[PDB]
């Protein structure tokens, strides 16, 4: 899940605070690429 | 049927704090307990 | 390792209520365990079988029995989100502040998988909220790292 990727520990600061991956990035379950967007009679669609 | 298995969780913060890389940890565990195919050698004109 | 004891372990795991009832009548060993050290109560708590947990406790099953790594049935019940079993165990005198070999309490495990209702039940029965594991991390330290807003608010 996105939550588990969020709590990936990149490094620990000198004072003690933790820099997580969600502190330096936005993490969502998006598409491999955003090239193709299909529609069937106007409404959202996919296909083969 | 499912069987009891020994789940071990490597603490990332403690590993980064002591200065122990995750590669060295996971290799030491994997190589020792599981085994590791390193490379080939020639035994009486036969690759093994 | 008796004959009926091994059948009670498999029965408690599968969740066959009718077979467990018959084995309790025949006098099956409630304190019997496998190689890792799991009692029928451990297995019943793990797979979330409410009836068998109740039946085993009535037939003098050890509520505070622990495996080879010090984990009690309350750990397994709290970790895998079984609200009913956690209540039944705590009513029958389950150690709420039970530490395993790693110092992980049932509160830590319930906090990690974000079981909000179970955390409230544990805190009600007197769970030490400031209890630290071997790495010096409390149930609050788990909630902020996981990014759970609801859980962090409860652990005030």
């Amino acid at each position: 899940s996105t939550e588990e990727f969020g709590k990936i520990l990149l490094k620990v600061n000198q004072d003690g605070s933790r820099v997580l991956l969600r502190d330096v990035a936005k993490i969502e379950l998006g598409g491999e690429n955003y090239d193709i967007i299909a529609e069937f009679n106007g409404q959202p669609a996919s296909g083969l | 049927e499912d069987t009891p298995q020994f789940k071990i969780d490597i603490d990332q913060e403690k590993a980064q704090a002591l200065g122990v890389s995750i590669n060295d940890i996971n290799t030491t565990l994997g190589a020792a307990w599981g085994g590791s195919y390193v490379n080939d050698f020639i035994d009486r004109g036969r690759v093994k | 390792g008796s004959d009926l004891g091994k059948k009670l372990l498999e029965a408690a795991r599968a969740g066959r209520d009718d077979e467990v009832r018959i084995l309790m009548a025949n006098g099956a060993d409630v304190n019997a365990a496998d190689v890792v050290g799991w009692t029928p109560l451990h297995l019943a708590a793990y797979w979330g079988h409410l009836e068998i947990v109740e039946v085993l406790l009535k037939n003098g099953a050890d509520v505070n029995a622990y495996d080879t790594l010090g984990s009690t049935p309350l750990h397994l019940a709290a970790h895998f989100g079984h609200l009913e079993i956690v209540e039944v165990l705590l009513k029958n005198g389950a150690d709420v502040n039970a530490k395993d070999d790693n110092g992980i309490t049932p509160l830590h495990l319930a906090a990690n998988r974000g079981h909000l209702e179970i955390v409230e039940v544990l805190l009600k029965y007197g769970a030490d909220v400031n209890a630290q594991d071997k790495f010096g991390k409390t149930a609050f330290d788990i909630s902020i790292n996981n990014g759970n807003e609801d859980l962090a608010e409860i652990l005030q």
